[PDB]
């Protein structure tokens, strides 16, 4: 869904 | 303006792939494009209308050894696979044969999205599979057995803002590998980060959809054996 890694 | 961003990030992917350049900018660009398409069919149409699919095949091919690059690409494709209106778009032989191979990837971070793509495409039924009927059935059992070989990821691979995408998969009783992927995926994100998902899995109807699997007459033992493992943490989350 979303990537856990931010930025 | 967000479609400009998608186009621009797609442009960076095109650029990095043309120059066959695995680096933090490409890996970040995929991640960005993976996020922007999450729970965003509209941003998924643009990825598709802007040749993202064919571009991402190029990425998958260009970097067959780059598991992070594969995961983020497949992550996006997992997001396209959640959109029914984009089904016939992924109904592409060279794409599925590749996905189907990454399904057996040892990297669980890679195969998980491979499987999730596969699962979503199988979940659409016998009719919607415009590819080889024999392969769809090969995938049906390859998807199942691939999941059973999977390790517990070391960390959280994927983030979800909702489980609704997984809910229609729970009802693919004719295709247990599809159901297996769904329950494994919830088993993963819940057990990895139960402070995030466990409440929400209830609050969206997970309990019942998970109870209609455990307490279902005909259910694959593994699909049920995961729905059991999830409900134990869910029921522990309730009390």
């Amino acid at each position: 869904g979303y990537i856990n890694v931010f930025a | 303006s967000e479609l400009f961003i998608v186009r621009q990030l797609l442009q960076i992917v095109k650029q990095k792939t043309n120059q066959n350049s695995v680096d933090t900018t490409l890996k970040f660009t995929l991640s960005a494009l993976w996020n922007l398409t999450d729970e965003s069919p509209t941003t998924c149409r643009h990825f598709i209308e802007n040749q993202g699919l064919e571009l991402f095949m190029r990425v998958l091919e260009s970097f067959p050894t780059e598991s992070s690059i594969q995961q983020k690409v497949l992550g996006l494709l997992n997001n396209i696979a959640e959109v029914q209106e984009l089904h016939s778009e992924l109904m592409w032989k060279d794409f599925i044969d590749h996905i189907s191979s990454l399904l057996h990837s040892v990297e669980v971070e890679v195969s998980y999205f491979a499987a999730g793509i596969i699962a979503h495409l199988i979940s659409r039924g016998e009719q919607a599979w415009t590819l080889s009927r024999s392969q769809r059935n090969s995938l049906l059992d390859d998807l199942h057995s691939a999941i059973l070989k999977w390790p517990t990821p070391e960390c959280e691979m994927v983030a979800y803002r909702s489980f609704n995408p997984f809910f229609p998969l729970l009802g693919c009783f004719t295709t247990p590998g599809v159901q297996l992927w769904a329950v494994w995926a919830m088993q993963h994100v819940c057990s990895k980060n139960p402070s995030r998902y466990c409440s929400m899995l209830i609050e969206e109807g997970g309990l019942q959809h998970l109870y209609n699997i455990k307490d279902h007459e005909h259910t694959d033992p593994h699909v049920q054996q995961i729905a059991v493992a999830i409900l134990d943490s869910l029921e522990k989350h309730i009390v």
